[PDB]
């Protein structure tokens, strides 16, 4: 009967309709359901049904009054639908329009018919006081609010409804998000007002009501935590709580607001705070804050004190991204087409492991921008980066992993990104050859690190509560301490070899951090490997030494 | 004009895989391509009551754009359904021909169509994606060659009779045609098959040589003046090869290092050590006897960046039992880059694997996941897609396989 075509809808195979029972209700609420439903019945949204309908769904009343229905059982019984709008637009992706109207759609779900074969499963019952008389039975003929398929079937229906208008008006841009509609054009505001009134009529001819108080929304628009002005966008104001004690739940909500502020507030850092959630036992557990964590939140509080605005997108100008180091493994970036009007900002601090270096992190940061740029603008930006081609080319050529280097230009804005040290690719002549080794009994957890050199020196340092792996690093560390500026080390530890060959400049391990400081201070270091327990040169001697 | 009933495996739902974000360039090419496919009845638009999704990508394979569908998840779930020539590796020349357009003449089971659903993404999630499903047999789905099989045998049966020694193997959208003929004769016999296929309405818009394929032997250096480090490296590499070849010895070579010697010190190669090294060079010539291919077990490819445009690979089903090993090299052409070379290598290995065993290997790729997911389509030309995962542990075995 309706002009809108229905979508076929089935239940999951082998499931039947909900048969949930109706709990008794206050006589005051029964009157509200009787009046709302006869008004809904008059409008064709629902229909009284015969006794043979074996299905039911509970209904309630709450506060004008509203009708509320619990379709959870039918929702568990209904087929899955194509998910709708998991992501939302990002205001930095939207393009400037001269005129923008926001249109809310009223009773949006109730304006769309529902598949006739499926309507039997929507049945609900208005209670009779004391069950003295049989209850009044109703079923839905439109998309019930709260049903699993209502959000998607309405959007599909709305798109097909909108199709005729958009063909006659190719210039106008129409966006659909939830029950709202966003219409924009670059026409004269009178002509744009004319086109807006036409669509309201075309929508009204399909049964969709539209704001009659001109257009209720006016700029700025408070939309999904944003603030949309005619020539700027920004986040809604962020409030960071002040508490003597912090629970896991309090921390998670705090990194959330900081994460949100990162898209326009340059310099937000959340690394030290987030590390507090490592154990993550329960949301109730109170986490002692860290001195590093308290400084991070303080610096974020200072940043949030000043306002920031982002700009909209013009496809005629280029896309540019700059990345600046923030230290302690954290990085920040801005994306812009005009030198100080930023489209968006962001952060990146993930280590991706226990030990990394700055060039690897910078390349990872470029990767996160590249993915985000494709999502938002469908293109990749030009990069202005604080690294020199000699630094990056040397790294990506020697790096074992394959990497894509976008076209970029060097910007000399310290701190520049540099390789703090470089191990030798060939052994060093005239340098002492240290044969290192370590050990620790797995049960006693006590151990020792020692060296044996070609010049004849030997040493053993004793070790407590360590593991075979940590001692192998300790032995390498010992040879860096007790050597001159040029040194050749020889180890039997594939674990230690892998960590040093990676050439990290930062680590979660104080030992590896100490080894890094020694490696920087030294001039030339060659690290070499030999199979253990095979009787090769000094490795046999140092093994015997630390074994005794 | 008659469909073949297609069934998913018992208790298996259709694919629900994420569509990857695309650049505005690639979206526009997909929209043009699908608008014309819709005009020809090959696909149709679908509604919200279809929950299934299979990813689509735009590649070039040429100036004109092409659509590629990642039917990997549907292929696993269709599986079932219902022949590989062991001699295709033997032939001196093998040519690959794309015969995938032929599938578009065959209707698909109207019940199975829903599982072919695909989405053209939108930029910035502004609009819901454009959603289609297939009305005809899709390229890239394992069912399409299986359903078209009988028609293919009918069209080839003339040609096979006239040329009984030529071997023809079909894998997905491609025909592999092998001959021991001279190259000019091979290319002539290939053109006859193209014209035979084109005369019968199969449009067919790559020459390999498996005669030259081998498992590479392990190579040891030959130096005029050895050092302590060179012996240690050599003793390290031979120890690794001892896991594979049993006869390797290092006793004589390791004796030359006895004592606590400086790494840069020159160690003369004594006659007993030089014989052990020379003997170990001969053992590396003869391959392992226990390496056999189980059809049930999966093939696994590992790949190592060796620098200067060289990539080593190994294909295996169980550790240290290498069915094939090899090295890839591309002469730099001002566009050569790490992602381009890996993507070319991945395809070369996969083709080699398809000829030899008839299935693609599972790849361990030395690359960060998101970089691969971003850029792999810029150089992909093959019409299939292997499974892959991402190695994050660096190899210290890089030197050994070089
Ligand atoms: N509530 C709301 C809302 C949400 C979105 Cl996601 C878009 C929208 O309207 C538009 C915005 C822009 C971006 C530029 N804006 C302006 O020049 C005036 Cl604020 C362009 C077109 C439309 Cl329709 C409204």
């Amino acid at each position: 009967i309706s002009p809108i075509e229905t979508v076929p809808v089935k239940l999951k195979p082998g499931m039947d309709g909900p048969k949930v029972k109706q709990w008794p209700l206050t006589e005051e609420k029964i009157k509200a359901l009787v009046e709302i439903c006869t008004e809904m019945e008059k409008e064709g949204k629902i229909s009284k049904i015969g006794p043979e309908n074996p299905y039911n769904t509970p209904v309630f009343a709450i506060k004008k009054w509203r009708k509320l229905v619990d379709f959870r059982e039918l929702n568990k019984r209904t087929q899955d639908f194509w998910e709708v709008q998991l992501g939302i637009p990002h205001p930095a992706g939207l393009k400037k329009k001269k005129s923008v109207t926001v249109l809310d759609v009223g009773d949006a779900y109730f304006s769309v018919p529902l598949d006739e074969d499926f309507r039997k499963y929507t049945a609900f019952t208005i209670p009779s006081i004391n069950n003295e008389t049989p209850g009044i039975r109703y079923q839905y003929n439109v998309l019930p609010q709260g049903w699993k398929g209502s959000p998607a079937i309405f959007q599909s229906s709305m798109t097909k409804i909108l199709e005729p208008f958009a063909a006659q008006n190719p210039d106008i841009v129409i966006y659909q998000y939830m029950d709202d509609l966003y219409v924009g054009s670059d026409l004269e505001i009178g002509q744009h007002r004319t086109k807006i009134e036409e669509l309201r009529q075309h929508l009204l001819r399909w049964g969709l009501t539209t704001p009659d108080k001109k257009h209720q929304k006016e700029p700025p628009f408070l939309w999904m935590g944003y603030e949309l002005h005619p020539d700027k966008w920004t986040v809604q104001p962020i409030v960071l709580p002040e508490k003597d004690s912090w629970t896991v739940n309090d921390i998670q909500k705090l990194v959330g607001k900081l994460n949100w502020a990162s898209q326009i507030y340059p310099g937000i850092k959340v690394r030290q705070l987030s590390k507090l959630l490592r154990g993550t036992k329960a949301l109730t557990e109170v986490i002692p804050l860290t001195e590093e964590a308290e400084l991070e939140l303080a610096e974020n509080r200072e940043i949030l004190k000043e306002p920031v605005h982002g700009v909209y997108y013009d496809p005629s100008k280029d896309l540019i991204a700059e990345i600046q180091k923030q230290g302690q493994g954290q990085w920040t970036y801005q994306i812009y087409q005009e030198p100080f009007k930023n489209l968006k900002t962001g952060k990146y601090a993930r280590m991706r492991g226990a030990h990394t270096n700055d060039v690897k992190q910078l390349t990872e940061a470029v990767q996160k921008i590249t993915t985000e740029s494709i999502v938002i603008w469908g293109k990749t930006p030009k990069f202005k980066l604080p690294i020199q081609k000699e630094t990056w080319e040397t790294w990506w050529t020697e790096y074992w992993q394959a990497t894509w280097i976008p076209e970029w230009e060097f910007v000399n804005t310290p701190p520049l990104v540099k390789l703090w040290y470089q191990l030798e690719k060939e052994p060093i002549v005239g340098a002492e050859t240290f044969y290192v080794d370590g050990a620790a009994n797995r049960e006693t957890k006590l151990g020792k690190a020692g060296y044996v050199t070609n010049k004849g020196r030997q040493k053993v340092v004793p070790l407590t509560n360590t593991t075979n792996q940590k001692t192998e690093l300790q032995a390498i560390y010992l040879a860096l301490q007790d050597s001159g500026l040029e040194v050749n080390i020889v180890t039997d530890s594939q674990y230690a070899l892998g960590i040093i060959q990676a050439q990290p400049d930062k680590s979660e391990s104080e030992l590896v951090n100490q080894i890094i400081e020694q490696l920087i201070k030294k001039e030339k270091v060659y690290l070499a490997w030999v199979p253990a327990h095979k009787g090769i040169g000094g490795n046999e001697q140092v093994d015997k030494l630390v074994s005794a | 004009i008659e469909t073949v009933p297609v069934k998913l495996k018992p208790g298996m739902d259709g694919p629900k895989v994420k569509q990857w974000p695309l650049t505005e360039e690639k979206i526009k090419a997909l929209v043009e391509i699908c608008t014309e496919m819709e005009k020809e009845g090959k696909i149709s638009k679908i509604g919200p009551e279809n929950p299934y999704n299979t990813p689509v990508f735009a590649i070039k394979k040429s100036t004109k754009w092409r659509k590629l569908v990642d039917f990997r998840e549907l292929n696993k779930r269709t599986q079932d359904f219902w022949p590989h020539p062991a001699g295709l590796k033997k032939k001196k020349s093998v040519t690959v021909l794309d015969v995938g357009d032929a599938y578009f003449s065959v209707p698909l089971d109207e019940d199975f169509r829903k599982y072919t659903a695909f989405t053209i993404p939108s930029i910035n999630n502004e609009t819901p994606g454009i959603r289609y499903q297939y009305n005809v047999l899709p390229q890239g789905w394992k069912g399409s060659p299986a359903i078209f099989q009988s028609s293919m045998t009918k069209i080839l049966e003339p040609f096979k009779k006239q040329n009984p020694d030529i071997v023809i193997y079909q894998y997905m959208d491609d025909l592999y045609v092998g001959s021991d003929l001279e190259i000019g004769q091979h290319r002539t016999k290939i053109e006859e098959l193209r014209q035979h296929l084109l005369r019968w309405g199969l449009t067919t818009p790559y020459e390999l040589h498996p005669d030259k394929w081998t498992v590479q032997p392990i190579v040891l250096p030959e130096k005029d003046s050895w050092t302590v480090n060179d012996i240690q490296k050599l003793v390290g590499k031979l120890n690794w090869a001892s896991q594979i070849y049993p006869g390797i010895k290092v006793r004589q070579l390791s004796k030359l290092l006895r004592g606590t010697k400086a790494l840069t010190e020159v160690i003369p190669l004594t006659e007993e050590a030089e014989l052990e090294l020379a003997e170990n060079r001969e053992i590396l010539k003869e391959p392992v006897h226990g390496v056999y291919y189980d059809p049930s077990k999966d093939l696994i490819a590992e790949i190592q960046k060796q620098g200067q445009g060289q990539w080593t690979y190994q294909i295996y089903q169980e550790p240290f039992k290498n069915l094939k090993t090899g090295k890839y090299a591309r002469m730099r052409g001002a566009h050569t880059n790490d992602v381009k070379q890996l993507t070319e290598a991945v395809q070369k290995i996969t083709t080699e694997s398809i000829v030899i065993w008839g299935k693609t290997p599972k790849f361990k790729l030395p690359i960060q996941k998101e970089t691969w997911e971003t850029w792999w389509t810029e150089y992909w030309q093959a019409t299939w897609i292997p499974e892959w995962e991402f190695v994050n542990t660096p190899p210290l075995v890089k030197l050994w396989y070089q």
